[PDB]
């Protein structure tokens, strides 16, 4: 019920030892709340993979939107990184202009 | 690089050179899973007449002024790369690896570089996968269905009881083509999903 | 051996006394429960196992032609394959108490001969169940039987 | 003084141990003789349960013992690892209470966010 | 004598021999033949030769080095199975083409397990696959199919009747990769599994009939064939965790806090040892529940004492409490919540004082918060509270 | 002292043990015989069970006696354990939530020369047998000269706080002293393998962000190679082949093997 | 849309396991001015970490009540066996960065050429 509600559960649980009012116990104890938390994440994580399957195999229209938007992005990271090559090298090429005199 | 574009590859070289020495970083990632898949990477050193590689697994190779064995070489280490993503996947989904072999010898007599294999299981028992990919001939991938689920397979009459029709059976094949995602990871987190619980 | 001795030397007496535990019971109840309190608050299934782990290649089944339910369990299984398969009933009569008594296929000939190929396939298989070390399994046979006839389609 | 002491009681542990292994060996060859015929003197016997309670109070003083001297240490090691000494235990109180403090902000936080 | 040996690193004492000939009819070409030795002043043992199946890759040679160095491994362990009187299939082509496992048939049945729990174990077996993985291929993982779960558990484990359990055994970087420790641990596990499945059996058929109040104070969360991971508390924060160390040949039960409400332990760390060895003698596990249920209140009081105070663990249900050094106290716990409590250094025959002495000049404090030493007791969890700081 | 504690914690589970297994002998002996199924069966089981337990008590009594051999406020007291356990805690937490991270991707250089010099400094400081030289004869790249023992001379080519090249040489080899010697061999195989596996430890601890615990691993995985030609295989003798003990040290696992063996 | 509202859900639940982590190892760290740091540090990342609970959260009251009309098809009926103008603008800007990154190619080549001109002369220098 609510997955997510589970997963706040065990992360709540993860603290619900130190958060109160020998090494053995805390061993075990980390043990079980962390792999039940790992767990729960990666269920979670299964459940968006499935609703991503599904969207793509019935709705293969919205990941073209979402390639068209990447590639616009990576357009537009690569013209800035020209650009500012363009600036240093316009900076350095002035400066050995300078130099190289007598 | 321009070619092949689906695993990946990456090549930093060095700042200080010599005149008669130079040297690389490769490294063969996925698309998208950069963080897991980093388990193949090398760093070559061209040499005035050899180029000496070093394997992150602690292998040294002297190949030659020949271009193709470099090329042979590249291809080969992305055909192992790629067993080596579905590994590093298995682990992080949490898929228990039943078997992994990096130079497999049972299958068809391989091109320049040997195929490599995995096998992992669903973490809720019946479902497992297959996975083996070869320079020449790769990407044969196999479900295992579980048994009671075909429908198709001949039963038997020495098989008296139910407990035996929960094991894992007819292992039936997948096409690779004709898939969703864009690269080898993508696909194949596609397929462990679908072969996931679908709590939804 | 040291400072329990006697105790060891008196229990080591009086076994196979009938009385005995009474004896015991009587001087052992009081202290400790004073001290520590009251008490207390048809098929054999490896056979099922290894046909439900075949490959799917074979189609194993029972036997009700001959005589049998008195002895050994008899199976014809089948050969399912895409390369071209040896006469298919190779009956298999596996003893019971299947980890000993390697089971034996009962020979036919008749059936095997008058075919070139059907002669190759029965003398490789039965080299092969000849080469095959004793104590053999039933997916051992038909492994054995499978790799003779792809030996068979090979040669010719 | 508490290594001392468990040097002091383990040579009367020992004895504790052989006195009720032998009363134990004389009750059950008595009983036994009673049981089945065989003349047995009534004697002074000397009773099983005394013994038995004996041992268990030099058990009980040994862990006493034992486990006071294990806290001592272990409160001396840790006091050690944690101008004047009344601003020293001024500034090492205000340092446990401030860590306190984080203590309980990151609790109540992490318990209000969710559950 | 023109040969070339090919030794195998990971697998030693085995040895490729490929050897060159001059074909006849082409005076370029060469004819090789590969022949697999094996040495034991070296001594060669046996030869056998495989016959049948850019330019300089060799694809037969790499394919035959890489077959042998992924088949080999599998003949020791498939001898070492043979040696223990172990029924095991041979070496199998798995049914995805490339690989190699050895499915057993029937493990030899246990040593000190009962007749009727070794057949409900031999009846839910169903497959016990072996696999060889890991870098350098020296990884065995054993995959155990059990069917008719007895009790399934608060997480996802209630799917259909096949629980799988993973066993990996890596052996030593000597100790060749067939070796007798691999088979010999592994039977260890399945001896810790089968006295483990006795409790989860006995567990199993008390389900049905319960006291009724075990019932909502504890719960089972997992089973994974190897741990029983109980949860109790009234708001199921507490847990004990149940296992067979066949190291020690006994049980070994480990108590944590898993529960967004507690104190800070599970309160009962201060009796572990006398409910391991509770649980070693008589291995039964409502028993354990009942107990628990019952001293659970009194170490909720008798743990917030300060610690002056000293907290002596006698045998369960006998938790013993000290003064600085001259005052006692025993802490008898008995069901229908009930404590009754004793004057202490005070001895429970003749009237003498114990090497402690000391004794307590009050006593009646008790009487009204609930010779004259015989027993107190009728307090109803409520002055087990309050008669801690009274006292 | 540590090993003192570590002795009457010990002790403690032994007076316990010895306490236990007096009870058992005596509450198994009031059970007394059980049917077994046949008579020499019953009386076998009841006499190993008495013996085991009786031993028992032997034992733990004899481990008792050799392990006495060997050996405002109270808020304070609170604050103190309740940091201890949180540390223990915490520690405990990050391995086990690192040792298996979620992370997939990133998307959802420039450094002071100082501080990479604080930093070597810092790891000079520690290990006190490595002496590491730094010097910046081409650029701000640094190159460094690592001498350990009368072992080994390894020459860390840093490009930033960034391991780039590294090539080891002999004590007694000369590494030219000046303008250093960035490229050349050691003519040595041994040593030429220790480059290798070198640039294979390199290529093995990679940290993405962090780039101080990365040369930190580094040079602890450096430092074991000071009992070369003086440790054995774990596996193999002292001299596998001809090439010396370990050429190779297990990453994780300072354990010496040879290149050939394994590993 | 609904596709890269499911990415950011995937991406919401990857990082939350991440700020876990880097919280733990805060609280690791914090040994006993710094101390405030630290504080600042530890509520700041509790205050991320449930604005990303109220993200995933919300996206995932989207994606459960979005559920568009075809998804009659329940999973492993899906997988295949053995047995518009969207696409014009997607050659566009396929051709477009194909071009840009042929222009890049050159210029890294260029790039790659000078540097190592540079480094053969500075080293033959000596």
């Amino acid at each position: 019920s609510t997955l997510v509600d589970e997963l706040e559960s065990s992360f709540e649980a993860c603290f619900a030892s130190l958060v109160s009012q020998d090494q053995e116990e805390i061993r075990t104890g980390v043990d079980q709340c962390i792999q039940k938390f790992l767990d729960i994440a990666r269920q979670t994580e299964c459940f968006f993979l499935q609703k991503r399957l599904q969207l793509s195999v019935q709705k293969p229209e919205q990941v073209i939107k979402e390639d068209v938007s990447e590639l616009r992005n990576e357009l537009q990271r690569k013209d800035a990184l020209v650009q500012k090559h363009l600036t240093k090298l316009r900076h350095w090429q002035q400066v050995l202009e300078d130099i190289n005199v007598q | 690089a321009s070619r092949i574009e689906d695993p990946q590859i990456q090549a930093h070289w060095s700042n200080i050179n010599d005149v008669y020495e130079s040297s690389v970083k490769v490294l063969i990632t996925s698309q998208g899973y950069e963080q897991i898949c980093k388990s193949i990477q090398l760093q070559l050193n061209i040499g005035v007449e050899q180029i000496r590689v070093v394997h992150r697994d602690g292998r040294v190779i002297t190949l030659s002024y020949q271009e193709q064995e470099l090329q042979d070489f590249l291809l080969s280490q992305m055909s192992q790369h790629q067993v080596h993503a579905v590994q590093q996947l298995a682990k992080v989904m949490g898929w228990q690896v039943l078997s992994f072999s990096n130079h497999v010898g049972l299958g068809p007599i391989e091109s320049i570089g040997n195929a490599s294999a995995i096998t992992v299981a669903s973490p809720s028992g019946d479902y497992a996968i297959s996975v083996r990919n070869g320079p020449e001939s790769g990407s044969k991938i196999m479900v295992q269905f579980p048994r009671n689920q075909c429908k198709d397979l001949p039963k038997s009459d020495v098989l008296q009881d139910n407990k035996w029709s929960h094991l894992r059976g007819p292992f039936k094949e997948v096409q690779w083509n004709k898939m969703e995602g864009r690269n080898f990871v993508y696909k194949m987190e596609l397929l462990m999903s679908a072969l996931s619980p679908c709590l939804l | 051996q040291y400072l329990c001795q006697p105790l060891l030397d008196a229990v080591l007496a009086n076994i196979r006394s009938p009385v005995f535990n009474h004896s015991l019971y009587r001087t052992f109840v009081p202290a400790m429960t004073a001290i520590h309190g009251p008490p207390i608050t048809s098929i054999p299934s490896v056979l099922q196992g290894e046909v439900a782990r075949l490959d799917p290649k074979f189609l194993v089944n029972l036997d009700p032609s001959h005589c049998s339910n008195n002895g050994t369990v008899h199976l014809i299984c089948k050969l399912d394959d895409k390369d071209l398969p040896s006469v298919p009933p190779l009956e298999l009569s596996v003893p019971a108490d299947y980890p000993a008594q390697s089971p034996l296929w009962i020979d036919r000939q008749w059936q095997y001969d008058a075919n070139p190929f059907l002669q190759s396939v029965h003398r490789c298989m039965t080299s092969r169940l000849l080469q095959l070390p004793d104590k053999h399994s039933v997916t051992a046979l038909l492994n054995t039987w499978a790799q003779s006839v792809h030996q068979a389609c090979l040669s010719a | 003084d508490p290594v001392q002491r468990y040097k002091m009681l383990i040579p009367q542990l020992k004895e504790s141990l052989q006195t009720l292994m032998k009363v134990a060996a004389q009750n059950l060859i008595q009983n036994t003789n009673i049981d089945n015929g065989q003349k047995s003197s009534d004697g002074p016997i000397q009773r099983f349960d005394k013994c038995l309670e004996e041992f268990y109070a030099l058990c009980d003083q040994l862990e006493l013992c034992l486990r006071l001297a294990h806290e001592c240490l272990s409160q001396s090691c840790d006091s050690a690892k944690h101008l004047p000494y009344p601003q020293y235990l001024a500034v090492i109180k205000a340092q446990i209470s401030c860590a306190k403090d984080i203590h309980t902000a990151l609790l109540d936080c992490a318990n209000k966010v969710t559950g | 004598k023109n040969k070339l040996f090919i030794k195998l690193t990971r697998l030693p004492q085995y040895y490729i021999v490929v050897e060159m000939l001059e074909v006849p009819n082409k005076p370029t070409q060469l004819s090789y033949k590969y022949y697999f030795m094996s040495v034991n002043p070296a001594m060669a043992l046996l030869l056998q030769q495989f016959k049948e199946n850019m330019c300089a890759f060799n694809k037969v040679l790499a394919h035959f080095v890489a077959m042998c160095d992924t088949n080999m491994p599998f003949v020791g362990l498939r001898l070492e199975l043979s040696n223990l009187e172990i029924p095991h299939q041979g070496v199998q082509v798995e049914g995805d083409g490339f690989s190699h496992a050895i499915r057993l048939l029937k493990i030899p049945p246990c040593k000190g397990i009962t007749e009727e729990t070794q057949k409900a174990l031999d009846r839910s077996l169903l497959d016990c696959t072996f696999r060889l993985q890991g870098r350098n291929n020296r990884t065995w993982v054993a995959e155990l199919v059990f069917a008719n779960c007895p009790l399934n558990g608060t997480s996802t484990r209630e799917q259909g009747p096949s629980r799988h359990v993973y066993l990996t055994y890596e052996n030593l970087l000597s100790e060749p990769v067939g070796g007798r420790k691999v088979v010999e641990m592994f039977l260890n596990d399945w001896n810790s599994i089968a006295r483990l499945y006795e409790c989860v059996l006995e567990f199993a058929r008390s389900l049905p009939d319960i006291p009724a109040h075990l019932n909502i104070f504890s719960e089972v969360r997992v089973y994974n064939y190897r741990k029983l991971i109980l949860c109790y508390g009234t708001t199921k924060g507490s847990s004990i965790s149940i296992q067979w160390n066949s190291i020690h040949q006994k049980f070994h039960i480990s108590l944590g806090t898993v529960g967004p409400n507690s104190g800070c332990s599970n309160c009962h760390n201060t009796i572990l040892h006398q409910l391991q060895e509770m649980f070693n003698k008589t291995p039964n596990v409502v028993q354990l529940l009942q107990v628990l249920f019952d001293t659970q209140a009194p170490l909720n009081a008798i743990n917030k004492l300060p610690t002056c105070f000293s907290i002596l663990p006698q045998s369960s249900t006998h938790i013993r409490l000290a003064f600085r050094n001259m005052y006692c106290i025993d802490i008898y716990c008995r069901s229908r919540g009930v404590v009754a409590i004793r004057d202490g250094a005070y001895s429970l025959f003749d009237n003498s004082k114990l090497v402690e002495g000391f004794y307590p000049a009050p006593g009646l404090k008790t009487f009204l918060n609930m010779p004259g030493l015989v027993p107190g007791l009728a307090g109803s969890y409520l002055c087990s509270p309050l008669e801690r700081f009274l006292g | 002292v540590s090993v003192n504690l570590e002795a009457f914690s010990q002790a403690i589970s032994a007076i316990q043990a010895l306490r236990s297994s007096v009870s058992r002998v005596f509450d198994c002996l009031k059970d007394g015989m059980r049917n077994k199924e046949t008579l020499e069966g019953r009386e076998k089981a009841f006499i190993a069970h008495f013996q085991d337990n009786l031993h028992s008590v032997n034992r733990d009594l004899n481990e008792l006696e050799r392990l006495s051999n060997l050996v405002l406020y109270s808020q304070l007291l609170q604050a103190y354990k309740w940091s201890n356990k949180l540390q223990y805690h915490a520690g405990l937490a990050s391995g086990l939530l690192n040792q298996q991270s979620l992370k997939r991707s990133a998307n959802q250089l420039v450094l002071p020369p100082q501080y990479v010099d604080d930093v070597i400094s810092r790891i000079d400081r520690m290990f006190p047998e490595m002496s590491i030289h730094l010097s910046r004869p081409n650029g701000t790249s640094a190159m460094l000269l690592v001498t350990l023992g009368k072992v080994l001379k390894v020459i860390v080519v840093m490009r930033s706080l960034f391991i780039d090249r590294t090539i080891v040489k002999g004590y007694n080899e000369n590494v030219y002293t000046e303008d250093l010697d960035i490229w050349s061999k050691s003519n040595y195989q041994v040593f030429q393998k220790v480059t290798d596996h070198a640039t294979t430890a390199l290529l093995h601890y990679q940290l993405p962000q962090m780039p101080d615990v990365v040369v930190r691993s580094f040079m602890t995985w450096l430092r074991s190679y000071i009992k070369l030609f003086q440790a054995p295989c774990q596996r193999c003798g002292k001299f596998l082949q001809d090439g010396l003990p370990p050429t190779w040290r297990d990453f994780r696992t300072l354990e010496a093997f040879h290149d050939t063996c394994r590993q | 849309n609904t596709a890269s509202l499911c990415r950011i859900g995937q991406e919401t639940v990857q990082d939350i396991v991440y700020r876990t982590m880097e919280i733990f190892q805060l609280l690791r760290n914090m040994q006993l001015g710094t101390y405030q740091d630290r504080l600042t540090k530890l509520q700041d990342n509790l205050r991320q970490l449930s604005v990303l609970f109220r993200k995933l959260r919300l996206v995932y009251d989207k994606c459960n009540e979005n559920c568009g009309g075809m998804d009659p098809i329940p999973v492993e009926q899906l997988i295949p066996y053995v047995e518009s103008e969207e696409r014009r603008e997607i050659a566009e800007v396929n051709k477009k960065l194909k071009q840009k990154n042929q222009q890049l190619k050159q210029i890294m080549d260029q790039l790659r050429n000078l540097i190592w001109d540079i480094n053969a002369m500075l080293a033959m220098r000596n």
